[PDB]
């Protein structure tokens, strides 16, 4: 099974600056949607699942 | 490895289930420390008893109060407080006196580091308001040093042992007040009837004062 | 001291209560 | 000679707005939900006000508008309550569109 | 000091 | 035999001097009154233990006394600063969701780590259990909102002081500062008021990060020769 | 208070009733004690 | 080895108490710069208590001298139909201009209230404000 690398080095520091939600991956992911939807604000089916 | 464990009390607790009836558990009350005044308690639950003992003992560390103690023997002051319906009453004693104290507290002031105390348990003998009574009391103590930063004074030590030289034994770090302390003729302080009848001869007990083991 | 400062007196935007219909009618 | 605080506060024009029940305020929007319109108008609070039915569209994100204040922070008291409940907004009547 | 049976083994797990 | 001296001239030195980093120049009164610091809750939403921090009331609303903000606001970012310089972890907590997407681009900015989402229980209590046994928790955390939305302390108020955490927080007149290490009454409501704390801990943490390599090279270059 | 118990710690809590809360909602939840109230209110 | 007693003291004393009695092996990263760079309060929990009888906060009603100018103009003249711009930290309001006016007629000597309101309003109008009275 694919196993999670390590979240942080040798001195200790978490990578991500998301590592303490847990959840870091998702959240980021959402952090990179909210910040597109923005943006475009600023700016301004059958086939697939 | 500094540190001991000692049980203050393992009940059976009978729980009623919707299903399974009444079901037994254990309920255990520890207390750690070290001996030089770290000491902490914890409740332990499991339906095994040393599963029990492993919850408290190893909770317990992680909920140390640091305990301080005057020459590392005794409290600073006499210390009176009540804790729910628990009354605990303890007094400052000089060294050889030995811990005269509930047998609780006994094994309490051991893994703290207190040699040399009386106290006396009043009201509700409850082991859980006891513990925590006790810890509370121990760890809202002011030592000299606090109170000679508090009022900016001089605290100056009397022993009967050692005549009518004064012992320094805390001087305020910031600056000295020259104002004398008012000497307020007659304190308004309240007093503990069965501290004021053993003064005055009035108590009577054929219980108090009794020969026992060295604790 | 200072002029800015605020200074201690009774609500001068304060609204007067409210009155009945009969407020003052025998 | 640094201006204290107590001077800013004096000299401020919140301050010296007085009480801002009834007041005409300027606003900015800042935020647009659908129809909501989220507007600051210079005070703690923001105020939410729905877009007008006459000319909605020239309602967009930086246009000012004009406002009836209310109150700068809705909050009150319930029943059983050590404290105020605040609805974290401010009370306005959005009236129209400020142009030069 | 005084003895309490050992816990668990650490290899009962993921 | 030159640990000591590594430690004596980095580390114990910049804690030799009232303000190694100058965080006094990144603020004043005025430009806190600019952002509307000031402006606190209604009266009838104060907290008792944040009356010390309140100037008074304007008509029912609460004005926060920016004099005492600028001396406690100097104390947090300097204590920031240093945690920053001793390249501590600094987590930022905020419940607050108009403004959880500015917080986690200023974490990522400055390098350092936000928490701006639903805070599951123990995730400070019971670290090791949820990221492993070898997990490093935070050195600081700075709290922009001190409250959840439910309207009560974050719960990492009081799980920091069970873990021995120094928390910087932005107290309002509606907040708790009693575990709260170096509270700094402000408001945390308006968008500029929230901007301006931003920008404050971010450049104080960055300048401390290239004080911390300025300095250490400098030590490296002149230990050779 | 009354009888009728007002003690709620969400007690400042945004009433929200609306058709997209029910869908965002956490299975396992069931209507707490005064959960109910609201709704007994807004029906009258 | 530590202490989750929030309720006991401060993280410092706390800290500070564990690291003398051994308990500690080495002081956290912040214990030193606590140390040097402590806040003005010790943050030691304590419980908010309602407050009784005749207990008050002292918070103090913020009041000026001009507001009583204020509530008078607003009285009579209402609010102008001129625009708050609160953004502006210069903006003057027709209020504050009449504000003005007001405290400079009143250093001129004069010093009835009735008189020096009166006056103020006529000087407004040669300079070419809109004064509309409410009633
Ligand atoms: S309000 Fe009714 S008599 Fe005055
Ligand atoms: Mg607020």
């Amino acid at each position: 099974p694919r196993q999670r690398a390590i979240q942080w080095g040798e001195d200790g520091r978490p990578f991500h600056y998301l590592f303490y939600t847990g959840k870091q991956s998702y959240y980021s992911l959402m952090h990179d949607v909210y910040g597109m939807l923005l943006n475009l604000e600023k700016h301004q089916v059958i086939g697939s699942r | 490895e500094d540190f001991d464990t000692r049980i203050l009390e393992v009940r059976n607790v009978f729980t009623m289930t919707a299903k399974e009836g009444r079901k037994k558990s254990i309920r255990v009350l520890v207390a750690v420390g070290n001996g030089k005044g770290a000491a902490g308690f914890s409740i332990g639950k499991a339906t095994d008893r040393m599963d029990a003992f492993r919850k408290a003992k190893n909770r317990a560390v992680h909920h140390l109060h640091y305990i301080e103690r005057y020459e590392d023997h005794t409290i600073f002051h006499d210390i009176s407080l009540r804790f729910k319906r628990t009354h605990i009453k303890m007094k400052k004693q000089p060294k050889g006196y030995g811990l005269r104290c509930h047998r609780a507290i006994i094994t309490i002031c051991r893994l703290i580091g207190i040699k040399d105390m009386y106290a006396k348990v009043s009201g509700s003998i409850n082991m859980l308001s006891l513990t925590q009574g006790l810890f509370r009391g121990l760890s809202r103590q002011e030592t000299h040093q606090q109170l000679a930063d508090k009022k900016g004074l001089h605290v100056v030590e009397i022993r009967e042992e050692c005549g009518p030289l004064p012992i320094v034994v805390a001087s305020p770090r910031g600056p000295l007040r020259k104002d004398p302390e008012p000497e307020d003729e007659v304190p308004d302080v309240k007093l503990d009837w069965e501290d004021v009848k053993t003064a005055q001869g009035m108590k009577r007990s054929v219980w108090s004062n009794l020969k026992r083991a060295a604790t | 001291s200072n002029e800015d400062l605020p200074i201690s007196m009774e609500n001068p935007y304060k609204e007067p209560l409210k009155k009945c219909i009969l407020c003052g009618k025998h | 000679n640094v201006e204290s605080f107590a001077s800013m506060l004096r000299h401020s024009p919140l301050t010296q707005m007085g009480p801002a029940k009834d007041k005409l305020v300027i606003g900015r929007i800042f935020h647009i939900v659908e129809n909501d319109l989220y507007i600051d108008f210079g005070g703690k609070f923001h105020c939410v006000c729905r877009r007008p039915e006459v000319d909605g569209e020239k309602y967009q994100k930086g246009t000012r508008v004009r406002l009836r204040l209310l109150d700068l922070e809705l909050t009150s008291r319930f029943l059983g309550a050590t404290t105020d409940t605040t609805v974290l907004e401010a009370n306005a009547v959005l009236l129209g569109i400020q142009e030069s | 000091a005084f003895v309490i049976p050992k816990k668990n083994v650490p290899t009962s797990k993921r | 035999e030159d640990s000591t001296d590594f430690n004596d001239k980095i580390l114990n030195e910049p804690l030799k001097h009232s303000d190694f980093f100058n965080v006094k120049e990144l603020f004043s009164v005025r430009s806190l009154f600019d952002a509307r610091v000031h402006l606190g809750h209604k009266a009838g939403c104060r907290h008792r233990f944040m009356e010390p921090y309140i100037f008074g009331s304007r008509l029912d609303h609460d004005i926060i006394d920016l004099e005492q903000t600028a001396t406690h606001l100097q104390l947090a970012l300097n204590f920031t600063a240093h945690m920053a310089y001793r390249k501590g972890i600094i987590l930022f907590i905020s419940r607050n969701r108009q403004f959880s997407y500015l917080i986690e681009n200023m974490a990522r900015d400055c390098g350092e780590y936000a928490h701006t989402r639903y805070f599951r229980g123990g995730m400070l209590t019971n670290a090791r259990l949820l990221f492993g046994p070898t997990v490093r928790l935070p050195d600081l955390i700075i709290f922009l909102h001190t409250l959840n939305n439910i309207f009560e302390p974050h719960v990492a108020v009081r799980d920091a002081a069970k873990m021995n955490i120094p928390t910087v927080g932005i107290v309002d007149t509606n907040c708790n500062p009693c575990l709260i290490t170096y509270p700094v009454p402000g408001n945390d409501d308006s968008p500029l008021a929230v901007h301006l704390y931003c920008r404050l801990f971010q450049t104080a943490i960055t300048r401390a990060k290239e004080k911390r390599q300025q300095v250490e090279a400098l030590y490296r270059l002149q230990g050779q020769k | 208070k009354v009888w009728y118990e007002s003690p709620s710690l969400g007690s400042h809590s945004t009433y929200k009733p609306s058709k997209l809360e029910f869908l965002m909602r956490s299975t396992s939840k069931k209507t707490r004690k005064e959960d109910h109230a609201r709704l007994r209110a807004l029906n009258g | 080895a530590g202490s989750r007693l929030e309720t006991v003291g401060s993280i410092f004393s706390r800290t500070r108490d564990l690291v003398r009695a051994g308990v500690l092996k080495e002081k956290p990263l912040w214990f030193d710069v606590y140390d040097a760079f402590p806040p003005l309060r010790e943050p030691v929990f304590q419980r908010p208590r309602v407050r009784y009888g005749k207990a008050k906060a002292p918070i103090q009603d913020i009041w000026y001298h001009e507001d009583r100018i204020r509530a008078k103009f607003y009285s009579v003249y209402g609010s102008g139909q001129r625009a708050f711009d609160l953004f502006n930290p210069n903006f003057k309001s027709t209020c504050q201009r009449f504000v003005e006016k007001y405290t400079e007629l009143q250093k001129l000597g004069e010093t009835d209230e009735e008189k020096l309101f009166v006056e103020t309003g006529k000087a407004l109008l040669a300079e070419g404000v809109i004064l509309r009275r409410v009633g």
